[PDB]
């Protein structure tokens, strides 16, 4: 549950830095994509 | 502009600013458990605990339900900044990720509610005229409106064989 989190909050890192931000939250998938990103997070330190 | 030009974004963007005291309201306030054994009536709520006959006597001690609720303002910070910046600059993509930390700021309060509620099912009454009815419409707020804010800056299902979501302009 921690070990997977981190691995798609690198994909997410990565793809900030590509497209600089104004062209990442453009394709709705990555929007999504940053919505599971945070709730994965509050579901590992909420639990901890 | 066409994404933050339109009333619908303004009403939307302004009824987010309402809730984010109704939040700061239950922050401070401490009403939504009231105890009756019959007098030792207390007042609970997230740092003050108050225990009234008057000898109004308001005290400390559920210290997960204080964590909480820092991320349901640090994120409501975060929320914040990211919506200001997005009306100057000529960037409206930013508008999107500023709704994400809305809902993830009532989130959080629903989470706070419910430990303050587990503050009471393990502790005779409950009762509330105050802070449940607005936490428990805080949390109505900011989860509804930053969804709504969410969907208004999402282009459109496209309709026809052409159209993509992210086309220009
Ligand atoms: C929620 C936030 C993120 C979700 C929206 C962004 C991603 C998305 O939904 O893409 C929509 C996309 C539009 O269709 P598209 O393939 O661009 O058109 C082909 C030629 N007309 O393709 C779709 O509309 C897919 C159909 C939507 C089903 C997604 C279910 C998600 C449930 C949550």
């Amino acid at each position: 549950n921690v070990a997977f989190t981190i691995i798609f909050t690198l994909e997410m890192i990565l793809k900030l830095l590509a497209f600089k931000a104004r062209g990442y939250f453009g394709d709705p998938w990555n929007v999504f994509d940053f919505l599971i990103v945070i709730g994965s997070i509050i579901d590992v330190i909420l639990s901890e | 502009m066409s994404p933050t030009e339109a009333p619908k974004v303004r009403v939307t963007l302004f009824c987010i600013l309402v809730g984010i005291v109704l939040a700061m309201t239950a922050v401070v306030s401490d009403h939504w458990a009231v105890l009756s054994p019959h007098c030792e009536a207390a007042h609970f709520g997230l740092w003050r605990i108050c225990t009234k006959r008057g000898e109004k006597n308001c005290s400390y001690f559920s210290i997960s339900a204080a964590a909480i609720s820092v991320f349901s303002l640090g994120f409501l910070i975060m929320g914040t900044i990211c919506a200001l910046m997005a009306f100057r600059k000529k960037r409206d993509y930013l508008l999107r990720p500023a709704s994400m930390f809305y809902v993830f700021a009532g989130l959080c309060l629903f989470v706070s509610l419910e430990v303050m509620r587990q503050s009471v099912k393990r502790m005779i009454e409950y009762y509330y005229s105050w802070s449940f009815a607005c936490a428990c419409a805080a949390f109505v707020l900011l989860f509804l409106g930053g969804i709504s804010l969410l969907l208004f800056s999402l282009p459109r299902m496209p309709q026809n064989p052409w159209e993509s979501c992210m086309d220009a302009e």
